[PDB]
């Protein structure tokens, strides 16, 4: 299922924050400087709830069993979100060994999980100062997609 | 992008030799200001319309890479600046190949670190249009000390001669180095041979063939061959061996260390690196020793006389390899009559008639057969006292020899060839030497017999004497156990005294005598030590007048204390 | 007489506070002050017997002016004064003392005293320490940095008290309030214990092969003084033992820690005992104790097979379906080499460790859990002879001594097989005249290396041979020595 | 130096031994304009006459009530209040920090838009507190909750214990989200015989959640024997949405998301804690049973 991919990305995801947290310690990596990226779509704040936690109209791996017909745009909100979290991660990655630095080695753990998440489901100094600016962010968007999706297939 | 908080700015640029100076603006965006300075990530430096253009000098920065930011506390914005030095020019360029089947490889010095990224190129030109180019990427974790360019070229056309170029480009200064020249012949180190193997012929230990597989156009080859009794390895060169060799003359039943190297020209190519070790034992080899063979002559009856064989052997050429079976063998000289036997230990023993002489043969049977069967005349033990020598003598001036020196017999010294000693363990003498030096199973504080036969055919003689090496004064005296008074003379008997006591070999014997109420000097009377006496007799003392007897046992190095007392009325 | 000595002071933010001493009787005596502020306005209090007078800032009392206080004790018909002041109520402020547990940290005649502070500006730090037989002394801190503050002090050997105060001082280095009082004191324990001898049990072990362990339950006693309770400082927090078996090491190590004084199950083998006080520091002191291995005297069957590349050791275990672990450790080595396996037979690839001529240690332990002491029993730990034991067996150097004209005194050397105890059974010694018609044998206990011949002929040559027998096999015949007489 | 209230000043005042307070004007809300008399609580008597008077503020006996008055009758009255200052650094003096060093500690059960606070005062002679979202952008969060001063369990600290006063608040939101954006902020003000002090904070709900400890806890011995739970009523609805983790611990040990672990007693009793299954928050309290 996507369920073990999703406890595996959020694994990895963990240890990576945590091994940023120790090396980059007078880094912007603490204050937290929240800034998303996503406002441009938000449905994944606006379609990823429960059909009971549902109250007005007006705001593979689905399971067989709970069909609905607004799950699916939520499904498709991540899937975008993710395709430009990836595109943006390639950047990054590419960016960070250009230059002799390498103290920090990003490994391909988040990269290669979300690969599969997409195959599964259809079908100088700025730059580290960018790449935890967008980790801080992504735990709390990671935890959104782990709870809505364990909340999809069950 | 993410400094929203501002911008900084660095002059001239954010890469920078050492110890220049940079001068650093920090501005906001309208609507204090710090700078934090870092090494390797590491704080050991540190420090509103001035705020909104902040100018500033930054010198003396240190070698490697630095964090400066500048912070309001809410950081404004921050660059990462890298400082080092253009590469030093690559020295003492050394190219190795490896046999017949091996790239090209080879190594340079990079000198110091520049603690930048650099890279390195490494370029091979020569004759008949031959080229190559490689790159290697050295940084803080990564040296290229050493690079493999992957092309093999033919090692058969040895006449072009070739050069080496290795170049260095990095942010600051290009470096490069001189163009090598190099021979084709010098770069090659052929591979030792393999399949070095052992074949054993003619039956000996001595003899063997060596065989091994190699590049057949090899010329020369050479031999290490070493045993573990010398640290010294045994060398040996061969001209077109062609993989094959065969080693005569080799000491036999050693373990021996067997390594090999390769030269495929006298003048070209190069040496190649020692093969395995091959860890060989050798075979054994049928020994030629003449071993002797040592009997004594009890007699248990004129028709039913015991006769032991003794022998001893303890080099390795006559017991040289597993030596198990002994095949004995007697003759009878004066009638047709032999006896054979099989033993394992080396003393055997057999009843045999005393009339006739004898000849005892043994031998020595290995893993390949027996020796040569040895042989010895057996004669009387003891013949005429015409060719006894003179009394024998010992001497022992260290504490472990002996010298016996004898005096020639009274005949004559040509009738006889050859003289034996034994103390039983026996050795052998010519007659021409004058004496024979033994310091070997002897243990001094012990009293020994020495004996010499005379062999000959006829009636051999014999002679002994009683003696040792090393002998100090007697611990302790016998005692005086009866007392008898008959014939009007006064016998003295004793018991042997045990041997750990007198610590070699007791010379004589004195005894004290004298009346009770004398304190002179009392009367002393002197007994040569013999085996079989155990009594002595001694004259008539005194009537009805008490007497006290004592003894002490003396030796050419010491005396024994004085023993017990006896007193005697007569 | 009188009131004397008049101190306000301001106890904490918020906070006012004053007081004095009096002098005279505590009979029927009232106690009135005043305070007027210049702007002429009066303020006054009283509180009879009690001294302590609580004020601030929200009753009226001038603050920011140089606030100036009288004070009238009245008793009978008579009333008296004590001497005016006046001042500023911010300044000369009570700060606190370290609040809550203090840190502290020992070191080799240090002690490391660390705490927190809620105001933030640096103070002069003073401290008394005690003596359980004398009384206070006292010890300036000196000055300090700070976040937190630290005070460094003397080990003393036996257990002390100590209390810690501060003052706030100018920024000018001058004292401006007085000083503030002591916390609550603190004791330090001894940084060595004077350990006295407990006493174990000693028994021999039953047929199993048990032993039953019961320790003595004793603690010392530490001389505290009277304010010295509550704390690890007075006496022992804990106390503790540890108890090592060296025996069967091929799982992890399996070191128990027990609290004092209970039932405890061990076995015949050897052990550390390691009886251990938990301080505030830690451990303080050890007690070592070590238990010699034994073996029972019951032999019990063992069968062995050794040769080749498998070495395989079998026997008729008293349950199976238990995990087994076996040991081989040779006696007489320095015990260089360690072997042993966890797992009737059992069955291994040959080395060079078990097949020379020694006494080889073959130990069985029966295990389910290899986490407690109890469950570990001695089946056998037995003696074994390696490799050939003929060339073993034959006896060296024969020395035969005349002692009559019948007797003889046959003695030779002890081999190896008898420092291996348990294995050898007799001696065959053989006495054969020449002639071969006369040959006799004779058997002698082990621990016997002398023997006397007797019944022997006169006159006739004789050759002696002697062997050593073990169990299974015969020995191999010595160098005959040829005597006579 | 502005109206807290209507008819209500609050100052601030410099708090230092060698430097002045500041000047405030008050005027008589009154349209007959004459010589007036103004009398304070502190003070007894008439200290300036005229319908505009100057007072110089620097110590609380020039704060609290000031009286408008003539002949008999009450014109008006005003009050004043005092906000301290300390060298650049604002007065806390009212509230006490927690053990975390932190002023107001609050703490929501589940994600219905509901949560309490709590805060430390050190008396409670005439106090007066306000509780109210500090919304300066239109799009931030706000809260319509009222306010309680309600006394709870006195709690202690380091030294003697001290009185816990605590409201209950409650967000409320048009229409749900997935996770929030912009944080939650609020700002407290607080009163003590005329000492003003605002307070201000700022948190996100999700990281202050300290859910309930299980409300039934079966022991079934299995050999082996399980111990059974279940998640507490008070919490979000549904469970699958927003889940829970376990601890275990027996008398530094495990941690269990499935109901049943198989282990086994010592002698010792046997405790589960409560946390969410993807944030570090706040660990609930124990309710166990031996074995
Ligand atoms: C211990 O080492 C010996 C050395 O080979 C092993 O073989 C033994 O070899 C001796 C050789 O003298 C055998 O003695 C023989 O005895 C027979 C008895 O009639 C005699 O006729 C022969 O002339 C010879 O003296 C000995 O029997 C033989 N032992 C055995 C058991 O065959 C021996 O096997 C080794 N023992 C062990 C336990 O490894
Ligand atoms: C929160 O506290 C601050 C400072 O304690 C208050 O700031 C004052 O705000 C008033 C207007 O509301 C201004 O006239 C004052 O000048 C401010 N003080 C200073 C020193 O400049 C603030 O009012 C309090 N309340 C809120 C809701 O922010
Ligand atoms: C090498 O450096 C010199 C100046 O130092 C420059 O003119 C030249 O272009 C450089 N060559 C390469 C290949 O970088
Ligand atoms: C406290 O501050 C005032 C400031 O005017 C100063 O006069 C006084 O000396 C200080 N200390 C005392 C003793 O009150
Ligand atoms: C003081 O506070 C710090 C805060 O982390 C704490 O670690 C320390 O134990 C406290 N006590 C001291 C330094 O005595």
């Amino acid at each position: 299922r996507c369920l073990s991919q999703s406890r595996n990305l959020l694994k990895t995801t963990d240890d990576m924050v945590k091994t940023a947290r120790e090396k980059l310690k007078h880094y912007s990596c603490t204050d937290i400087d929240h800034e998303d990226i996503t406002r441009d779509q938000t449905s994944t704040l606006k379609t990823c709830l429960p059909l009971e936690l549902h109250k007005n109209e007006s705001c593979s791996c689905l399971p067989p069993q709970k069909t609905s017909l607004m799950m699916t745009l939520c499904l498709g909100s991540i899937y975008e979100d993710l395709k430009m979290y990836q595109t943006e991660f390639q950047a990054i990655n590419a960016a960070l060994q250009n230059h002799n630095h390498q103290q920090i080695i990003l490994d391909k753990g988040m990269l290669v999980a979300i690969d599969e998440l997409m195959q599964s489901l259809n079908h100088p100094y700025r730059v580290k100062m960018k790449l935890c600016i967008l980790l801080h962010a992504f735990s709390t968007r990671v935890v959104t997609i782990n709870r809505v999706m364990g909340y999809l297939s069950s | 992008d993410v400094c929203k908080l501002g911008t900084v700015t660095v002059q001239p640029a954010p890469v920078i030799p050492l110890g220049s100076a940079a001068n650093i603006s920090c501005s906001l965006n309208p609507k204090e200001l710090i700078l934090l300075k870092f090494v390797n990530d590491v704080l050991v430096e540190n420090l509103d319309h001035t705020g909104h253009s902040s100018t500033f000098q930054v010198t003396n920065l240190s070698l490697g890479m630095t964090l400066f930011v500048c912070k309001l506390p809410v950081p404004v914005c921050g660059v990462e600046i890298s400082v080092g030095v253009a590469p030093e020019p690559p020295q003492n360029i050394s190219c190795v190949q490896e046999g017949e089947n091996g790239t090209v490889a080879c190594s340079w010095n990079s000198g110091k670190v520049t603690y930048l990224k650099t890279n390195y190129t490494l370029q091979l030109s020569g004759p008949n249009n031959l080229t190559c180019q490689k790159q290697c990427f050295s940084d803080n974790r990564q040296n290229c000390n050493r690079l493999d360019l992957g092309i093999n070229l033919s090692p058969d056309l040895a006449e072009s001669r070739f050069i080496v170029r290795v170049t260095a480009i990095n942010d600051l200064g290009n470096s490069s180095s001189l163009p090598h020249t190099f021979t084709f012949l010098d770069i090659v180190i052929p591979l030792p041979p393999w399949d070095i193997r052992i074949n054993f012929l003619n039956a000996s230990g001595s003899r063997g063939t060596l065989q091994w597989e190699d590049e057949g156009q090899v010329v020369l080859n050479q031999l290490r061959y070493q045993p573990l009794n010398s640290t010294s390895w045994n060398m040996v060169n061969a001209t077109n061996a062609k993989g094959k060799y065969d080693l005569r003359d080799l000491r036999p039943f050693t373990e021996y260390e067997f390594q090999i190297s390769s030269k495929l020209h006298l003048s070209g190519g190069s040496w190649s690196n020692w093969s395995e070790s091959l860890r060989t034992r050798t075979p054994e080899e049928e020994p030629v020793g003449i071993l002797d063979i040592w009997y004594m002559k009890q007699d248990i009856d004129y028709d039913r006389q015991q006769i032991s064989l003794f022998w001893k052997s303890l080099n390795p050429s006559e017991a040289r390899g597993k030596i198990l079976h002994y095949q004995v063998t007697l003759q009878e000289v004066t009638k047709k009559t032999t006896l054979q036997n099989t033993t394992r230990h080396t003393s055997w023993t057999r009843v045999i008639p005393r009339t006739g002489a004898w000849t005892a043969s043994v031998s020595a049977a290995n893993s390949k057969g027996a020796s040569a069967p040895t042989h010895i005349n057996i004669v009387d033990l003891c013949g005429t006292g015409l060719l006894a020598p003179h009394q024998v003598s010992a001497k022992s001036e260290n504490m472990d020899n002996i010298l016996v020196t004898w005096q020639p017999p009274k005949k004559a010294d040509s009738a006889v060839r050859e003289y034996i000693v034994e103390w039983p363990h026996w050795l052998r003498i010519p007659p021409d030497n004058m004496s024979a030096l033994i310091s070997e199973n002897i243990k001094p504080y012990i009293c020994y017999e020495i004996r010499v036969h005379a062999l000959s055919e006829s009636q051999g003689g014999c002679s002994s004497i009683r003696g040792d090496s090393k002998h100090k004064a007697p611990v302790s005296g016998p005692h005086i156990t009866a007392i008898t008074e008959k014939k009007e003379r006064l016998f003295i008997s004793w018991t042997h005294i045990p041997f750990p006591e007198q610590r070699g070999c007791i010379l004589h014997y004195r005894i004290y005598w004298k009346e009770r109420d004398s304190t002179a000097q009392p009367e002393l009377c002197e007994i040569q030590y013999r085996r079989s006496q155990n009594s002595h007799p001694i004259s008539s003392l005194q009537p009805r007048v008490t007497y006290v007897l004592w003894m002490t046992a003396v030796t050419a190095a010491g005396e024994s204390p004085q023993g017990n007392e006896r007193e005697f009325c007569p | 007489l009188g009131p004397r000595n008049l101190s306000c002071y301001r106890v904490s933010k918020t906070d006012y506070e004053c007081s004095w001493q009096y002098d005279g009787p505590e009979d029927n005596v009232s106690h009135v002050l005043w305070c007027c502020f210049v702007p002429e306005r009066c303020r006054y209090f009283s509180s009879g017997p009690d001294r302590t007078v609580q004020f601030w800032e929200q009753d009226g009392i001038p603050v920011l002016s140089k606030v100036n206080f009288w004070v009238e004790s009245r008793l009978g018909n008579r009333t008296m004064k004590s001497q005016k002041i006046s001042q500023y109520l911010y300044n000369w402020t009570k700060t606190t003392p370290p609040l809550g547990h203090i840190k502290v940290s020992q070191s080799h005649r240090q002690l490391r005293m660390d705490w927190n502070v809620s105001e933030e500006a640096g103070a002069e730090v003073q401290f008394r320490r005690r003596m359980p037989t004398t009384n206070w002394t006292l010890g300036d801190c000196g000055p300090q940095v700070n976040m937190s503050e630290s005070c460094l002090c003397p080990s003393e050997n036996m257990a002390q008290e100590i209390q810690i105060r501060r003052r706030r001082r100018l920024s000018s280095g001058a004292p401006g309030g007085p000083w503030s009082d002591w916390s609550m004191p603190v004791c330090v324990p001894p940084e060595v214990l004077p350990q006295a001898k407990i006493k174990f049990l000693v028994e021999p072990l039953n047929q199993g092969g048990r032993r039953r362990l019961t320790m003595q339950g004793q603690s010392p006693q530490l001389a505290v003084p009277e304010g010295c309770r509550g704390r690890p400082g007075a006496q022992v927090k804990k106390h503790l033992v540890l108890v090592r078996m060296l025996s069967c090491r091929c799982q992890a190590q399996t070191s128990k820690t027990v609290p004092l004084g209970k039932k405890l199950n061990l076995s015949g083998a050897t052990y550390d005992l390691n009886v251990l006080a938990k301080t505030r520091f830690g451990r303080s002191t050890i007690q070592k104790w070590h238990l010699p291995a034994q073996e029972l005297t019951e032999t019990r069957a063992l069968n062995v097979s050794v040769g080749g590349n498998m070495t395989s050791m079998q026997w008729a275990a008293q349950a199976p379906g238990t995990t087994y672990c076996l040991e081989w450790q040779p006696w007489f080595q320095h015990r260089n080499h360690t072997h042993c396996t966890l797992i009737v037979t059992h069955s291994w690839s040959s080395k060079p460790t078990l097949e020379q001529e020694e006494c080889y240690r073959i130990t069985v332990f029966a295990s389910k859990n290899p986490k407690n002491p109890m469950l570990w029993a001695t089946v056998l730990s037995s003696y074994y002879f390696g490799g050939n034991a003929s060339r073993a067996g034959t006896p060296r150097h024969v020395s035969v001594r005349n002692q009559t004209g019948d007797s003889v005194s046959v003695e030779w050397t002890a081999s190896q097989l008898s420092t291996c105890p348990g294995v050898l059974t007799q001696y065959v010694v053989r006495c054969e005249a020449e002639d071969g018609a006369w040959e006799s044998e004779w058997l002698v206990p082990p621990t016997k290396t002398q023997v006397t011949l007797d019944g022997l002929r006169s006159r006739v040559m004789y050759k002696v041979q002697v062997r050593a027998d073990t169990a299974r096999l015969p020995g191999a015949w010595s160098h005959p020595q040829r005597f006579s007489f | 130096m502005w109206e807290l209230e209507k008819d209500v000043y609050v100052v601030e005042v410099d708090w230092t031994p060698d430097a002045p307070g500041e000047t405030v004007n008050l005027t008589c809300d009154t349209p007959e304009e004459d010589d007036i008399t103004w009398t304070s609580d502190q003070r007894h008597g008439v200290i300036g006459s005229g319908k505009t008077l100057t007072i110089t503020v620097k110590e609380f006996l020039d704060a609290g009530q000031y009286t408008c008055h003539k002949g008999g009758e009450t014109l008006s009255h005003s009050h004043l209040l005092l906000h301290k200052k300390e060298n650049g650094i604002w007065s806390t003096e009212i509230l006490k920090n927690f053990k975390n060093k932190t002023f107001l500690k609050c703490e929501a059960p589940n994600y219905s838009g509901r949560f309490t606070c709590s805060w430390l005062v050190q008396r409670n002679m005439d106090l007066k507190f306000n509780i109210k979202s500090s919304s300066s952008s239109p799009d931030s969060r706000a809260v319509t909750c009222g306010m309680a001063s309600l006394s709870a369990e006195k709690v202690t600290l380091d030294q003697r214990d001290y009185e816990k006063y605590s409201v209950s608040c409650q967000e409320d939101v048009t229409c749900p989200t997935a996770e929030e954006t912009l944080p939650i902020e609020l700002a407290l003000e607080a009163r003590q015989q005329n000492k003003y002090e605002n307070y201000s904070t700022s948190f996100f709900i999700r990281d202050i959640i300290k859910p309930d400890p299980p409300k039934n806890l079966q022991m079934k011995p299995l050999s082996q024997v399980e111990v059974s739970w279940e998640y507490p009523d008070s919490w979000s609805t549904p469970h699958s949405y927003f889940s829970l983790k376990f601890f275990v611990r027996i008398q530094g040990a495990f941690l269990v998301e499935k109901t049943s672990t198989e282990v086994q007693c010592k002698g010792g009793n046997v405790c589960v804690q409560a946390q969410d299954r993807y944030y570090n928050s706040s660990c609930s309290k124990w309710a166990c049973v031996p074995c």
